[PDB]
């Protein structure tokens, strides 16, 4: 977000998943796959 | 709307516009003769060569003959704010001509916006990239140009795609020059044939004195020396006032480096 | 070390020589003018600050051998290196091919001196230009050459390099005469002093002049006698 | 008296100038009572209330054209009634029917907070000789920026084009800042002044709107000078370089070439550039006939100093004490700015003492402070 | 030069298969979820109308090596590769639905472009041969009249590494020389002078010890 | 300044010219040369320098471009003359060891070709010659000179390293008005005192003060009489026979 | 390779001018305090030390003032790694002329050679300059006194009151109103202690943290008495002066 605006609508649905994953909001029996091509593109936020 | 601009009155006195009138002037007035011949006529020509040698000037000259609409286009208008809005821009550009009859794109100052392509790998010159490949998608087309003659004006050649510039597409392309010592007289004299000068003079003289250089030197050569004509409080200019200008343009061109410059790197 | 300090532009010059140059413009004035039998190196020093030795301290004016005199402008520090280059060539023409060095000959050495630095690697130019003067020996002829960093070497009838040294030489155009120099010593020390007295001003304790006649004579006039002949020029202008 | 006699004249006159027109407001509709009374009335039901805003994106020549509101929904209006279609053209504010919208008429117009910068709001109070000094290197921007403005004359005996366009560039200090404000106030045209370090922004696109902006107002609203001070700013000045650097830098000097002078044929845009760094521009800009007549300005001399510092104690409290000629005296080639920074700081000596007179003491001690300035950032002392 | 997008639109139309028009820098908008959704119909479009085959002229517009953006708008650009490689998977109704891509360099295409599955079988059009040349040239001058002293293998020799757009600049050049001398017929030595006034090169250059 | 140029971080580097560009700009030097003009013929060759003047105080008749080497062949400078001071004398020096070794007068394509091979000579080590350079000359040449095996002969010396062999050419700033001249006026049956005022004719054109010996200088390579070089009082004789013959008109 | 990394710092400036020597400038008013004040009947330098801890040993210290040989001493201020190699180098000059002639050395030729060292590095093969200013108090006959002030660039000034280091502005203009040209050496020594009284860049300014050295014409048959003072001298003469 010294970008475009695109960047900023990157950030706006990170933070939502973060919630999601580790807070009040607890998990479950629901299992995160997730599948990437190169992990080192990744906020290190994503890598914990 | 075109410009006013006598077909006389030009920014270098050369076969080299005689070139153009071959492949943008011509087919308008007679796809007669192209037909007789039934080869393909040529639409499209690269303008270049050094500053001040009238490079829009024999443009603006031509817009005055040929009557066809001119759509004029600045490189660095293209670029927005945000990437892939320019993408826009050209696209629907082009369609509009399409539909419009006996019309001509002038490519000004696409030295931006046209440039060579190339990867950074993080970058800010591929979004910018974009809109130089919106350029060529449009000009080979998947349908060809159905009567738009096509001109791009580049300072440079020094740095422009090698399909922007592939030699189908741009058909014929004229290397404008610096006037010679004929030339510079040529010049000189649609220059001082308007303005009152007391007769017995050379046009000669005043080329021989400058080293090789451009004709808007020589459109500055008199209105310098001009200045110099109000100061004596003359209706007229003679001889005298000349060769102080002469003078005057040279040192400033050594000073700073007027000439055998382009700048820039894209 | 072997690689450059002197890279090729292409503008047609070396940076370097252009950068050594400036230098030449921020140092010091030095003003030289020949009469028909002397010569004067009036030279500025900076005497502004207080509390200034100035008797164990150098002047601007180098004596090279016992009748060639080198004034300079730029820096002081980098002087010093062409002083005892030149030095040691003076003895050096004594002892191979006998009698003392011509004001030509050493001012070409000082030339290729220069120069030297500029095409080797390993080495910037020096940012310095001197004003060489004197006479030749068996002869009576004032002879003022001038060198400067580009390591190119001239003779003039009059000079000046410095600050502001384009001050000077167009009041040297309007008040020397290349057919007539003031004949009288004492009236070209004068001339002199009236130039100098355009950029340096400030009182007659910054002007300092040395005079050399023929026949190894090398003197230096001292601030009285300097003062004499500064308030003689305050009264007549 | 000698004020007197002014204000006298000129009071008097604005009084009853005022009180003239109070009477004279009713006065303005009795010519009328139907011979234009009426033609009010018609227009006005017409036109009825609110008028709704809409942009025209485009005309079409069948008496229609398509609005796109800003309260989202396009319309297929017409024009119809007390409307010329030569008042239209894209870009307009229009005013709509607030039953079935029809162009009534194009009353509206918004003005941009990018044209309020571009745009001044004075007349600059001060005029010519407030540096002056050098003032043979000022009639390189009298015969060329305020002359073929007064005279047509001059230039018609001669025939052939006027002059166009001036670049100012020297040390800094020497008058530059000055010498463009100071021929705003003698010619009284539109006076546009613009610093180089708002065309530099840090983000693009915009980038190029702003300067191609400059000289289509300027050629709208012409006869125009367009002060772009300093364009020393466009390689020096850059925020990031992820929106900034080469490429933004580049770009901008483009569309100015084009501006210029280009193939826009837009109005008067004299053009008064102050510069310093004059070697980072293009040469297709420092190119002839875009500069005409160009103006080098170096250190005054000696006795060019001494006008300078009789301008500037003239404002200032005097005695016989204070003598100009030794303060000239001490400074050598240094900028007019140097000499205006030493009378603003001995003012700065009486400010300090709180006594009203300006004394050779005041001007001596000031003068030092200065030359304070110039020598310490320098730690070499005499020249190593 | 080498006639990419040429021979593409016309070989798919002569075998007939559902030729869908799509230029790559049309992907880049600024626009997501929009521009982003002209990629999504285009799917769902041709798997309706299969066995269809998507022509994407130029492949660099969307089709960026880079995956490791720093600081810029290239994640807007990136959106519209990463969906590409969503539906050039199989979840079914794509078995019929094809791809043919012309781009200008591949030097520049992203390592999910290199595997098979995207595009399997790589096909590179090489610069012009002896034989290839001399084709070339009859082709485009077939179109206009020439006389009947003219040798295809002599312009062909004399020509050495010249790709098929300076051919057609050679044969179109011809007959501008042609009504420069005024004829009606174009000789077989004008061929040879339009290999001079028109190539990619303004001579070789000023030579002062070369 | 600070015109495009890729590459020109190694001293000798490339390039896509196909040439280095370090060489190039060395003769770009030589178009701020002061004038020199040279007219060889087959009865002798004469070597015109501007002395320039710069100031009214400088003393235009004390310096000098006119350079001997020995007396059979003289040669004369135009570029950056600082670096012709280092050049000047390895010349004359090779020219002696000529005469020592063979006791014999030099060739002038010879002598020619050993400037030359001191031309070549910039790097940071290289080759069987170890530099001593770092930066390659910014001057030009036209030796001069007169064999009794192949006559008289006249070479242009480049900082290149080439030597090309002309029957009259100019070099220096007014180079390109010069050549225009001497392309259409110059021919194999000259005779001297029509070629000594075609110097004065082209020195004419080229000429930024205006004509006159107190900033102008000719010097002559003849066979039987060597290489002189003409004092002021002469010189002012023809300058003047010119002004005689332009009033015929 | 290598010519890529090469830093290229002795190559001019724009202005023509040498930043790494201006840089010496610049770091040389971090350190300390060196100051000369001639007398006519001997020269008082004086030096303010640039470190201080209760945990010092500063009593063996000789860490800002050097005998150069028994009638010229130093007063070093700046990188003192650099400053003890020229120490040792002028050692070996003047033993060298003293082998030659027989005779010790004038004051005029010691610091010429000195600052010609210098002027080596900063000319020449992309060295670094050698950070120090040294003050030279020296006796010889043939021009009695002499005081001398030379600086990273390699030149020289003669001076009648000089201060080098931290604040040189400062000192400068306080020697100037309270010098005098002919002065005892008492009156020196408390015109050398009360300058660095206004100047100290503590509030404080103690014998521990003065090195202090004289020479002196108080040695009969006139020779010169080279004295580096014990730091319980300088005790006593700062208790006289009233400074403590
Ligand atoms: N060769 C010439 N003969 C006559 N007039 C000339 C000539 N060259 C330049 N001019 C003058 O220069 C003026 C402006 O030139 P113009 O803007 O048309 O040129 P260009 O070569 O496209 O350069 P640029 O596009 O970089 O401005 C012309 O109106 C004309 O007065
Ligand atoms: N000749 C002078 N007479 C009166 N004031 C002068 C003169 N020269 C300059 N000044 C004053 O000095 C100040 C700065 O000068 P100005 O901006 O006009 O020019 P400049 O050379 O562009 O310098 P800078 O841009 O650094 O301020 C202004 O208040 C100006 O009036
Ligand atoms: N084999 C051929 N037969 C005849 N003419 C040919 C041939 N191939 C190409 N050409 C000519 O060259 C032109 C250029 O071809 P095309 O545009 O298809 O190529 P490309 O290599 O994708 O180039 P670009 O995409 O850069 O325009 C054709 O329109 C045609 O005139």
């Amino acid at each position: 977000s010294e970008g475009t605006s695109a960047d900023r609508e990157i950030q706006r649905t990170l933070m939502e998943l973060l919630t999601q994953m580790d807070g009040f909001d607890n998990l479950g029996q629901t299992k995160i796959i997730m599948a990437t091509n190169r992990p080192d593109t990744l906020d290190p936020a994503l890598l914990r | 709307e075109k410009p006013d601009v006598t077909y006389s009155d030009v920014g270098g006195c050369k076969d080299q516009i005689e070139k153009l009138r071959e492949v943008v002037e011509l087919p308008l007035l007679s796809p007669e003769r192209f037909a007789t011949l039934g080869i393909d006529p040529p639409k499209g020509i690269l303008l270049y060569g050094p500053p001040g040698t009238g490079k829009t000037l024999c443009a603006r000259a031509v817009a005055n003959r040929t009557d066809a609409t001119f759509i004029r286009v600045i490189g660095s208008e293209l670029v927005q704010k945000y990437v892939g809005e320019g993408a826009r821009m050209v696209r629907e550009l082009f369609e509009m001509a399409r539909t419009k009859k006996a019309c001509i794109i002038f490519f000004d100052e696409i030295d931006a916006v046209g440039g060579a392509r190339f990867d950074d790998g993080a970058g800010g010159d591929n979004e910018v990239q974009r809109t130089m490949l919106e350029l060529i998608t449009q000009l080979d087309g998947f349908d060809p140009r159905g009567n738009i003659k096509v001109m791009f004006a580049t300072n440079r050649p020094n740095t422009l795609d090698p399909a922007l510039l592939r030699p189908g597409r741009i058909d014929r392309k004229v290397e404008f020059s610096l006037p010679d010592l004929e030339g510079r007289a040529n010049i000189f004299r649609i220059h001082s044939k308007s303005m009152s000068v007391e007769r017995g003079i050379r046009w000669e003289l005043i080329s021989r004195l400058c080293p090789n250089s451009t004709g808007a030197e020589l459109r500055s050569v008199c209105t310098e020396a001009g200045m110099f004509a109000i100061r004596a409080r003359r209706k007229v200019a003679t001889e005298k006032d000349f060769l102080k200008a002469v003078d005057k343009v040279i040192s400033g061109y050594k000073k700073f480096s007027s000439t055998s410059r382009y700048m820039q790197y894209n | 070390y072997d690689r450059a300090l002197s890279i090729f532009s292409p503008d047609g010059h070396i940076f370097q020589v252009e950068y050594a140059l400036e230098a030449v413009k921020r140092g010091t004035c030095a003003v030289g003018v020949k009469g028909k039998n002397c010569v004067v190196l009036g030279c500025e020093r900076r005497s502004t600050l207080k509390l200034q030795d100035t008797r164990i301290t150098p002047s601007k004016v180098s004596k090279i051998d016992s009748h060639v005199v080198l004034s300079f402008s730029g820096l002081n520090a980098d002087s010093r290196i062409l002083i005892e280059k030149a030095r040691v060539e003076a003895q050096s023409h004594r002892l191979t091919l006998e009698d003392p060095v011509t004001v030509e000959y050493l001012t070409r050495y000082v030339a290729g001196v220069q120069q030297r630095y500029t095409q080797s690697g390993g080495v910037r130019p020096f940012g310095v230009s001197t004003l060489i003067a004197g006479f030749d020996p068996r002869d009576d002829e004032p002879k003022l050459y001038q060198t400067e960093p580009s390591g190119i070497y001239s003779s003039w009838s009059a000079q000046t390099i410095g600050r502001n040294s384009k001050t000077v030489r167009e009041f040297l155009e309007k008040n020397y005469d290349r057919k007539e120099p003031p004949a009288t010593v004492e009236e070209c020390v004068k001339l002199t002093v009236r130039s100098l007295l355009e950029v340096v001003q400030t009182g007659a304790k910054n002007i300092e002049i040395t005079v050399v006649k023929p026949d190894s004579d090398i003197v230096a006039l001292s601030s009285e006698e300097i003062n004499q002949y500064v308030t003689q020029i305050e009264q007549e202008k | 008296r000698c004020k007197l006699k002014l204000l006298r004249m000129e009071r008097i006159k604005d009084h009853l100038l005022l009180e003239e027109e109070f009477v004279s407001n009713s006065e303005i509709l009795k010519p009328f009572e139907k011979k234009q009374e009426e033609e009010k009335k018609q227009l006005e039901e017409i036109r009825g209330n609110p008028l709704s805003i809409g942009t025209l994106e485009e005309i079409i020549d069948d008496d229609h054209a398509i609005v796109t509101s800003p309260t989202m929904p396009d319309y297929y209006v017409s024009i119809l009634s007390f409307v010329d279609k030569e008042l239209l053209e894209p870009g307009c504010s229009v005013l709509l029917h607030h039953k079935t919208m029809s162009i009534v008429g194009v009353l509206q117009d918004d003005a941009d907070p990018m044209v309020s910068v571009m745009k001044m709001d004075k007349s600059p109070t001060e005029s010519y000789s407030d540096i002056g000094g050098l003032e043979s290197q000022i009639q390189e921007i009298k015969e060329s920026v305020e002359l073929p403005l007064t005279h047509p004359e001059l230039y018609e005996e001669m025939g052939i084009k006027p002059p166009k366009g001036v670049i100012l560039y020297g040390a800094p200090g020497t008058g530059k800042t000055l010498l463009a404000k100071a021929v705003a106030n003698q010619t009284s045209a539109t006076f546009l002044r613009i610093v180089g370090s708002e065309l530099i922004q840090k983000y693009l696109g915009d980038g190029p709107r702003l300067c191609r902006q400059i000289f289509k107002v300027a050629g709208e609203n012409a006869p125009s000078i367009v002060f772009i001070d300093e364009i020393d700013a466009i390689g020096t000045k850059r925020y990031d370089s992820n929106s900034g650097g080469e490429r933004e830098i580049q770009r901008t000097m483009l569309e100015l070439l084009n501006q210029l002078d280009g193939f826009d044929d837009r109005g008067d845009v004299k053009v008064i550039m102050a510069t310093n760094k004059i070697e980072t521009l293009d040469p297709a800009l420092i190119r002839p006939g875009r500069i005409d007549r160009k103006i080098l300005f170096e250190n005054p001399d000696l006795s060019t100093k001494k006008k300078i510092l009789g301008i500037h104690t003239s404002k200032m409290n005097l005695s016989e004490d204070v003598n100009l000629e030794t303060l000239v005296t001490t400074k050598d080639d240094l900028s007019g700015a140097d000499i205006q920074a030493m009378c603003t700081e001995a003012g700065l000596l009486a400010l300090r003492e709180r006594r009203m007179q300006v004394t050779a003491e005041d001007f001596k001690q000031a003068k030092e402070r200065v030359m304070k300035n110039k020598v310490e950032e320098n730690l070499e002392g005499l020249y190593l | 030069g080498t006639g990419k997008t040429l021979l593409a639109r016309a070989c798919a139309a002569q075998t007939n298969a559902t030729f869908l028009k799509l230029a790559a820098p049309q992907l880049v908008q600024m626009y997501i979820g929009e521009g982003a959704k002209l990629v999504r119909d285009a799917f769902a479009l041709a798997k309706e109308k299969a066995p269809t085959i998507i022509f994407i002229d130029e492949l660099d517009a969307i089709g960026t090596k880079r995956f490791d953006s720093e600081k810029s708008g290239d994640r807007e650009v990136q959106r519209t590769m990463l969906e590409l490689l969503n539906q050039l998977d199989g979840f079914s109704s794509d078995d019929r639905v094809k791809v043919l891509a012309a781009t200008n360099r591949v030097d520049v295409l992203d390592p999910a472009l290199l595997r098979s599955g995207r595009l399997d079988r790589k096909i590179e059009f090489p610069l012009p041969s002896e034989d290839s040349r001399a084709q070339i040239l009859q082709i485009h001058s077939r179109k206009m009249t020439t006389d009947d002293d003219i040798n295809w293998q002599e312009l062909a020799r004399s020509t050495d590494e010249f790709n098929g757009a300076q051919l057609k600049a050679v044969t179109v050049e011809a007959g501008m020389i042609a009504l420069r001398n005024g004829q009606s017929s174009v000789k077989h030595e004008d061929f040879v002078e339009g290999i001079s006034e028109v190539q990619a090169r303004k001579s070789k250059s000023v030579s002062f010890y070369a | 300044f600070l015109t495009r140029s890729e590459y020109d971080r190694g001293v000798s580097t490339f390039s896509p010219e196909g040439r280095l560009f370090q060489v190039e700009y060395s003769l770009e030097a030589i178009k701020l040369g002061s004038t020199a003009i040279g007219i060889a013929t087959k009865e002798g060759v004469v070597l015109g320098v501007e002395k320039r003047a710069t100031s009214p105080l400088l003393e235009s008749d004390s310096i000098e471009k006119i350079v001997e080497i020995d007396r059979h062949i003289g040669c004369a400078m135009s570029g950056l003359t600082a670096d012709a001071r280092s050049m000047i004398e390895h010349a004359r020096t090779a020219a002696v060891t000529h005469n020592l070794y063979y006791d014999e007068d030099i060739n002038v394509e010879s002598l020619t070709q050993s400037v030359c091979d001191l031309a070549l000579r910039f790097g940071e080590g290289a080759s069987g010659e170890e530099r001593l350079m770092s930066r390659p000359f910014g001057v030009a040449l036209l030796i001069a000179g007169h064999d009794a095996d192949d006559g008289y002969q006249l070479f242009h010396a480049e900082p290149s390293g080439t030597f090309y062999r002309y029957n009259a050419k100019a070099i220096g700033s007014g180079s390109e008005g010069a050549q225009a001249e001497l392309l259409n006026e110059w021919h194999s049956s000259l005779t001297l005192k029509e070629a000594e005022l075609l110097v004065l004719k082209i020195l004419k054109q080229v000429m930024e003060e205006k004509l006159d010996e107190n900033n102008a200088q000719l010097s002559c390579i003849t066979k039987q009489d060597g290489f002189k070089i003409y004092d002021n009082e002469k010189t002012a004789e023809l300058i003047k026979e010119l002004k005689e013959k332009e009033a015929a008109e | 390779g290598s010519r890529r990394y090469d830093s290229r710092t002795t190559i001019f400036s724009p202005e023509g001018r040498l930043y790494q020597v201006e840089y010496a400038l610049e770091s040389i008013s971090h350190a300390g305090t060196a100051i000369g004040i001639m007398a006519s009947d001997g020269i008082v330098l004086a030096a303010e030390r640039k470190v201080t801890s209760t945990l010092l040993e500063q009593d063996t210290s000789t860490e800002k003032l050097y005998k150069l040989n028994d009638k010229i001493a130093v007063a070093v201020a700046g990188l003192t790694a650099d400053a003890e190699i020229l120490i040792n180098t002028a050692r070996i000059h003047a033993q060298n002329y003293l082998k030659t002639y027989n005779e010790d050395i004038p004051v005029e030729i010691l610091v010429r050679r000195l600052s010609d060292i210098k002027q080596g590095y900063t000319q020449h093969g992309g060295l670094r300059p050698f950070g120090v200013s040294f003050i030279y108090a020296g006796y010889d006959d043939r021009y009695g006194y002499q005081l001398y002030t030379s600086n990273p660039s390699g030149n020289y000034t003669g001076w009648k009151a000089i201060s080098v280091g931290a604040n040189t502005s400062a000192a400068q203009t306080l020697l100037q109103m309270d010098y005098k040209d002919d002065m005892k050496v008492d009156d020196a020594i408390e015109l050398a202690l009360k300058t660095l009284s206004k100047t100290t860049d503590s509030s404080a300014l103690t014998y521990d943290r003065l090195e202090f050295a004289t020479i002196r014409k108080g040695a009969n048959d006139g020779e010169v008495y080279q004295k580096i003072f014990k730091p319980q001298e300088i005790k006593d003469i700062l208790v006289k002066t009233g400074i403590t």
